[PDB]
């Protein structure tokens, strides 16, 4: 839980001033004002949509979700209103496969990649009982969303250091890319789909493109293979005084 | 920046339950 | 130092049974005339043979069973069979209508 | 003499063996209910030429891609080779019904059968379909529920033998799967 | 060009004899395996400007020191000469998948390569890191078929062992 | 996604030309037989949960090694996922029958379907049987050649739609092979 | 994840067997020596902060270029990330010694670890050396042959626990090599 | 699975913690209770043919409508696939007594089971009639000891309440 | 309340958009079927008491094990509740013909239905033995119009495909 990249080599996460404004009885929040407001809305538009580059006649259909956001200052309700939009399903649901839609919900709303096939198949268990709105509100009303983001900050890609699986850090680095990278470049076709269902890992050059500036992006590759052989049984011996002991 | 003693939609509830 | 053809021909002879491709089978015959001393069973061994002639009572009748299926000529579509090679001569009454298919027509009875 | 009925199979040649009238009379009192079991194997092998003629044609009846040009029951001889091996399976099942066990079937007929069909390119997903038609004929002929032909049997119940001859047909289906 | 055809002809031209039954038996293997390595070639041909971009970034990821002032990737006109020289190597693998042997890699990419890269202070380990990245970024049924990847990753393994 | 009218638009947007009357006769005939297309869609969605129950359990009949230990359809969790997949292929084909175009079946259901089933280890020769058992059952109710469940249609030729669905079910079979 | 009792029942599930008295005599000695398994894991977690800092700084001692400009344990930013990582490795092999099966170390910790390290630039030969020091620290606390820190045990052999945990530390080197 | 050991090491893994003293206090209880549930495991292992013979025909005695035509137990192969699907459940009770947790039941035998029995028209009341027969057929000092019967019956009615 | 008119205004509100003349044409088709699905509405609503007298006994004709003491329909107050629980669906099918959509079955009759029949052990095979009677009792020149028998027999097997 130290995480040597997070507030050192990246920026600080954006969001509202505090969460004590909800208990204030003459206001609802520290009132930001329309220069301090819309530059936070620029960071929700760059995160829920990727870099989708939404036009002026596509933002006009999102007029109602901002007008509620500048009165009720909850960030989580703004993210929930933008994921049930037409502009979220015409980019990430309409021409994609099912695990491509699921792997972008982990990117846009959690900042991580899915850790399992069992965690991934339970999101298709919620598709059968309520469609795509049952997937979206179960991510938003989860415990993992509450104890990382809450109502206060935008859901950002967080370098944690103490990931519950090491593979979770790998699939986060494939999902986000560089800053000149959107998420329409594959023709559908989930990137993490082979590695979730089989149990293997990712490619080292695809992860090191998305690492920050100043973190040895790519070195360490020996010129032999990049993954491990599960069938190999090596002999690793320890020197004692007399000989060499192969505690296998 | 999350400040653990905090909620999101029971905060919606009790302002429309103390009036009730 | 090893012989690969000897060492693998012996390994394929003990694992694989000697009895598969020889097409023998126990043919059982029951004889019964009602009485008690008429009731032998004879479990003898015969090499059964591929009967060439009665397959055409199965291969042709199923080829016209599937000719007349309206909904098994779709969802079971056959591949695109090439014609044999005869050489085009130039006259169309030998090229388009050859002597093997001259005046042939189906009669339904 | 049942131990000598495995002697005529193991020599990889033709030998004929039989039991007498007094020998079978000792056999049906030694084994349980053997008059049903000889009635069981007589009901199959009296109709054995129709059983492989209906099952292989019944395999084409729902899968006509085998007689498609490019299939595996095409060109005149593969259909005759398929009808031979349908009759090979029927005589080993009916001997396994007669002897009372599958001990002559799994080692002398199914051992090596899966690797032989994938070497030749035999479609093994359709040969299980041809076995299950022959399974469906066999439980009709044991229980005398065959619609187009009714034999003459002594009265009683034969559903233990029909479950036995169904279970040998899954053992053919389990080896080629 | 080392191929299947030019090997059996030169073995018979050096002996002064006609093409025998064993020389025709090996051209039959050029027919049984042309299907796998030609749809490995047109997959590479249609998607080559996206692969050599991804491969040429793997040498400037591991060996990021090359963009320092003094090294071989010092300015801009030397950076695209690295992407040109990687596109040269991917184009020659497409030729070896067409011909059927290591001929266009031998005669055009490997012979005289170590003398050139040593004289011009080009590290051969970074003409390798772009190639070894393409070899393990290859999924077995997604990018091509099963036997098309066996052929494609064997000419990449040939170039890796020849530069090392 | 696209439908039958929108494919005529996006082919003539590529030529910078207005859709003339020489391209409307494939579309004016589409709304003429458009009532009997809708008449034949709901013969599939009203018999759908019996079709997936038949097509999975007939795939168990032909390949009995799916329910052996280590089979793909072995335990109860793996059995219900196979029943859920055949409902999904039936759901996306019955969008493409309604739309008259195989766009929406191709890029939401078939997009990366082969690379998923390899990674899970789903057998591809058994999963093409379950889309071909229900292919024959989908040309059943269009041609009204069903054994049980006769459905009350209006009289006329529907073999254009019966052949169009058989194009759509082999588009799945060409995608996971 | 699995433990030492769950590993046996997934071996019997491939055969559809029952875990009977032949298979149960390995599990009846896992509970018989089960006091010593608990007695060995609080010999490790009681000394775990001393074990990590000695293994990481003992790797700096045999390789002083890790703390020069250009080493990957150079600043405070990189050295605290190396100290965090060796505590994670020692945590997951204490779970695996407690369970008696190296499942949870192999999927959560070690799966995908080789690709993190060749993207972040972590040297893997010296990282194996920090794991191989704390393998030798772990076998000296279990057999109570450390030079300082004699803990109070009961008398007997724990020589099969010391080589079980040495094989768990050997899987970390085999997965990042 | 889910057991006493996988509970305490995944409760420890989510906190980022080492194995503490409360986690080793739990697996002492796995040592002390093991002689009960490994006697009920190895009694059901060597007697599993006769306890699924008696559980099978108590299903059809209570529900003789299954042997009506068109129903679940129509012919003899469907009787035989009923005795197999209750021999699968007594295998998993033997797996749960050995593991010492409800893990092999709820993900090899209960997960997906309501979905497949609803489609294939199998009634769940016939499945719980078999399992509840074996819970009353157990008697205390003959078939096992008095504490092996508390372990064996508790895994039986966890299966009953999951199907109800 | 899923119908024809809500799904073209809850997909414009979810689009954030005025209704144009594509979802004006979407209820031109609501005019055309309104003469036929309201023909089947009051033909059920004047005949509802006989068509649950004729369908409700057919589950007690099929399943005479329901009347056994200890089973589900063991006294008359359970019989009288059972004819109520199939007259609820014929009330709900009458609403699905009125609204033109599957809404009042989706949220009042099948919403959470699979858990209450499981926990009370009411067999759902006898529920769709009774809707399958009225799917096989209607003769279309006698009972209604020819198009009204399409729409009556579209919402009855919609119950069958949702309850199994
Ligand atoms: C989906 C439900 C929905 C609605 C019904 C509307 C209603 C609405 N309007 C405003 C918000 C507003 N509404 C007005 C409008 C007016 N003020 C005037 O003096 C004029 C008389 C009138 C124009 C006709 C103005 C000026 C604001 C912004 C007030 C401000 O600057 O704080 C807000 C607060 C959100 C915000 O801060 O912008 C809401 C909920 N918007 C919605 O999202
Ligand atoms: C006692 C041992 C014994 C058997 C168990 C059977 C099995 C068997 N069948 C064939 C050989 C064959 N078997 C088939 C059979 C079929 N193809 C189909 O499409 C159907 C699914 C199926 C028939 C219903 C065919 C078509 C051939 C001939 C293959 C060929 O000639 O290319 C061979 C030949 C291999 C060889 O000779 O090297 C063998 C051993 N025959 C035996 O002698
Ligand atoms: C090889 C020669 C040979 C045979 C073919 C059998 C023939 C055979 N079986 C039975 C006698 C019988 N056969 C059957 C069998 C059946 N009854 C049915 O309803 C089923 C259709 C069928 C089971 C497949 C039964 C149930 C009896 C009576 C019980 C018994 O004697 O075993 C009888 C005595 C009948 C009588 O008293 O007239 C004879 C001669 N035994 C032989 O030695
Ligand atoms: C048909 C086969 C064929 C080839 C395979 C290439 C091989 C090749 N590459 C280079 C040339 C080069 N190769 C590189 C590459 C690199 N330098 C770096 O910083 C990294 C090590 C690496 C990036 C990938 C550079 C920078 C040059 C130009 C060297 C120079 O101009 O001094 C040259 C010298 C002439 C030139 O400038 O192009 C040749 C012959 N050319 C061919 O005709
Ligand atoms: C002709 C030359 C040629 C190659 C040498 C390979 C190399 C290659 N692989 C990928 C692309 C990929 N390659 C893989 C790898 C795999 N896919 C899986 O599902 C498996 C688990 C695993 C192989 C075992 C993955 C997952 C991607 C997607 C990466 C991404 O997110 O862009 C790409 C990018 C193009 C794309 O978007 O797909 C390229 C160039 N492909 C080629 O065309
Ligand atoms: C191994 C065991 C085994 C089975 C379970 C069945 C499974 C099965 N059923 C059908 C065949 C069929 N399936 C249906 C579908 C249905 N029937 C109805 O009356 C309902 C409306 C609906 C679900 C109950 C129909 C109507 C046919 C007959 C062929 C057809 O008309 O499509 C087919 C073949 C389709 C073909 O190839 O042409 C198969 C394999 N067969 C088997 O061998
Ligand atoms: C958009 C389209 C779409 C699909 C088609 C399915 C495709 C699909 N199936 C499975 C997952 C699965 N699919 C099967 C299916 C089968 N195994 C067999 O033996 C049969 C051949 C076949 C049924 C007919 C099984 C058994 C699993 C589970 C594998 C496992 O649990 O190990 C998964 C993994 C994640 C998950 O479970 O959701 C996916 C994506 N899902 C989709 O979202
Ligand atoms: C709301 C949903 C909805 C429906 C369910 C249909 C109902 C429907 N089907 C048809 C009408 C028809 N339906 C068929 C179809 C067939 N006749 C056969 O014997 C074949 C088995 C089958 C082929 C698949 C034909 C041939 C017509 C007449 C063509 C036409 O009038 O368009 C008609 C026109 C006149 C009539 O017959 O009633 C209508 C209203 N329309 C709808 O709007
Ligand atoms: C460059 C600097 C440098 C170091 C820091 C040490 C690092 C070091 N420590 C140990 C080895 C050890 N380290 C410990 C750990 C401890 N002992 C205790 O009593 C404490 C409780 C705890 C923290 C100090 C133990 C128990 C051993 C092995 C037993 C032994 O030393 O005999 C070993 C031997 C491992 C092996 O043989 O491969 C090495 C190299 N040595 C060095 O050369
Ligand atoms: C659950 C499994 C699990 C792990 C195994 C670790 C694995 C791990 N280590 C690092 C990250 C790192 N790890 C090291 C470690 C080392 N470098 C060395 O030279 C030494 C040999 C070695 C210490 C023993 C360093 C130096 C970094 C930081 C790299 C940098 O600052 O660029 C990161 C990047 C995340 C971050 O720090 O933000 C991850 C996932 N974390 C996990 O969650
Ligand atoms: C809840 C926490 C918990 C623990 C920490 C352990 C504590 C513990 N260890 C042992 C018991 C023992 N511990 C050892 C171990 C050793 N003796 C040696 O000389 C070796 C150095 C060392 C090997 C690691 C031996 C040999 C026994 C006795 C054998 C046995 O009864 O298992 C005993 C049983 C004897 C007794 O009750 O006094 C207990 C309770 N058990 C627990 O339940
Ligand atoms: C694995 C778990 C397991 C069980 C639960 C039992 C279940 C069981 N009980 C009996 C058989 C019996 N069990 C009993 C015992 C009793 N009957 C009563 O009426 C009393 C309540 C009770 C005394 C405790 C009796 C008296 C018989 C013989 C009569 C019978 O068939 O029930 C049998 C028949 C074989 C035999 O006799 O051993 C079986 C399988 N056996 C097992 O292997
Ligand atoms: C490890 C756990 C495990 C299980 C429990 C079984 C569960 C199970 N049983 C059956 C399958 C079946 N199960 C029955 C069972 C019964 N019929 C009745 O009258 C009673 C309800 C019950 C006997 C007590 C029948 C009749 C079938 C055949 C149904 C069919 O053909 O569709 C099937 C369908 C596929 C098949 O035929 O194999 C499955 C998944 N499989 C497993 O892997
Ligand atoms: C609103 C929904 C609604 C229904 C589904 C039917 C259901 C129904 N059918 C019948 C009763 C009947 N229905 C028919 C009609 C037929 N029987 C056949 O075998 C022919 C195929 C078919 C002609 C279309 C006949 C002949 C009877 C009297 C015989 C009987 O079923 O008892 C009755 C008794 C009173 C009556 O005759 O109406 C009822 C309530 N009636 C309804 O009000």
């Amino acid at each position: 839980a130290f995480s040597s990249i997070q507030n050192v080599l990246t920026d600080a996460p954006l969001g509202t001033p505090s969460a004590m404004g909800f208990l204030d009885e003459r206001t609802e929040k520290p009132l930001m004002g329309p220069s301090e407001m819309d530059e936070l809305v620029y960071a929700v538009y760059k995160q829920v949509f990727g870099n989708a580059h939404i036009m002026e006649s596509e933002r006009a259909e999102l007029r109602d979700a901002e007008s509620l956001f500048r009165y009720l200052r909850d960030v989580r309700e703004f993210v929930r209103a933008l994921a049930k939009s037409n502009a979220y399903t015409s980019r990430f649901l309409q021409g994609n496969q099912q695990y491509r839609f699921f792997e972008l919900n982990f990117k846009h709303l959690l900042g991580r990649g899915p850790r399992s096939l069992e965690e991934m198949a339970s999101h298709s268990a919620l598709y059968a009982e309520g469609g795509f709105e049952a997937v979206i509100d179960a991510i938003l009303d989860s415990d993992e969303y509450a104890q990382e983001f809450g109502s206060t900050v935008v859901p950002y890609c967080r370098f944690k250091g103490e990931y519950p699986t090491n593979e979770e850090f790998n699939r986060m680095l494939v999902l986000k890319g560089a800053n000149s990278t959107s998420d329409k470049a594959g023709k559908g076709r989930s990137k993490l789909c082979y590695s979730i269902a089989a149990g293997c890992s990712q490619n080292w050059l695809s992860m090191s493109k998305a690492l920050p500036f100043g973190t040895e992006k790519g070195t360490g590759f020996n010129l032999i293979s990049s993954s491990r052989n599960p069938a190999a049984r090596p002999r690793i011996g320890t020197k004692i005084p007399g000989g060499v002991v192969f505690s296998s | 920046r999350r400040t653990v003693s905090f909620n999101a939609r029971v905060a919606r509830n009790k302002s429309q339950a103390k009036k009730i | 130092v090893v012989l690969p053809v000897a060492r693998a021909g012996l390994a394929a002879t003990a694992k694989k049974n000697q009895y598969m491709g020889t097409s023998v089978a126990p043919e059982i015959v029951l004889t019964d005339k009602g009485s008690d001393m008429s009731r032998k069973v004879k479990t003898e061994d015969k090499k059964v043979a591929a009967d060439q002639a009665a397959a055409m009572g199965i291969l042709a009748n199923m080829s016209l069973y599937a000719s007349l299926n309206p909904v098994k000529r779709m969802t079971y579509k056959a591949k695109e069979q090439a014609p044999a090679y005869v050489k085009k001569t130039g006259n169309p009454v030998e090229d388009f209508y050859p002597s093997s298919w001259r005046n042939m027509a189906p009669v339904i009875s | 003499m049942l131990d000598a009925f495995s002697r005529v199979v193991v020599n990889s040649d033709a030998k004929a063996a039989y039991v007498g009238g007094s020998d079978l009379q000792a056999l049906k009192s030694f084994i349980a209910d053997g008059n049903k079991r000889l009635d069981a194997v007589n009901s199959i092998v009296s109709n054995a030429s129709c059983m492989v003629s209906d099952a292989v044609s019944g395999m084409i009846c729902e899968n006509p891609g085998l007689i498609s040009p490019g299939g595996n029951c095409y060109t005149n001889r593969r259909m005759a080779a398929c009808l031979r091996d349908g009759e090979i399976i029927l005589r080993y099942v009916s001997y396994a019904l007669l002897a009372g066990d599958a001990s002559v079937l799994e080692d002398r007929c199914l051992n090596g059968l899966k690797e032989t069909y994938i070497a030749l390119g035999v479609p093994t997903n359709s040969s299980i379909r041809a076995v299950s038609i022959m399974k469906a004929q066999a439980v009709a002929f044991i229980t005398n529920t065959a619609t187009e032909r009714k034999m003459s049997f002594a009265a009683g119940d034969c559903t233990s033998l029909a479950s036995e001859v169904a279970s040998y047909f899954d053992r053919v289906g389990a080896a080629i799967s | 060009m080392k191929s299947v055809i030019t090997t059996v002809v030169s073995a018979a031209d050096a002996a002064g004899r006609f093409p025998s039954n064993s020389d025709l038996e090996s051209i039959q293997g050029n027919i049984q395996r042309s299907a796998a390595r030609l749809e490995a070639a047109e997959k590479l041909a249609g998607n080559h400007e996206a692969v050599v971009k991804e491969a040429g970034d793997a040498c400037f990821a591991k060996y990021a020191y090359l963009k320092n002032p003094g090294e071989a990737g010092e300015n801009q006109e030397k950076i695209n000469k690295c992407y040109r020289d990687v596109d040269h190597y991917m184009r020659l693998v497409n030729y070896c998948l067409v011909v059927g042997g290591t001929g266009p890699l031998d005669e055009w990419g490997i012979a005289g390569a170590r003398e050139v890269y040593r004289t011009l202070n080009l590290p051969t380990s970074a003409y390798v890191a772009s190639i070894a990245y393409t070899r393990d970024r290859l999924c077995v049924p997604r990018d091509m078929s099963a036997q098309a990847g066996v052929e494609f990753s064997a000419y990449l393994d040939y170039l890796i062992n020849a530069l090392s």
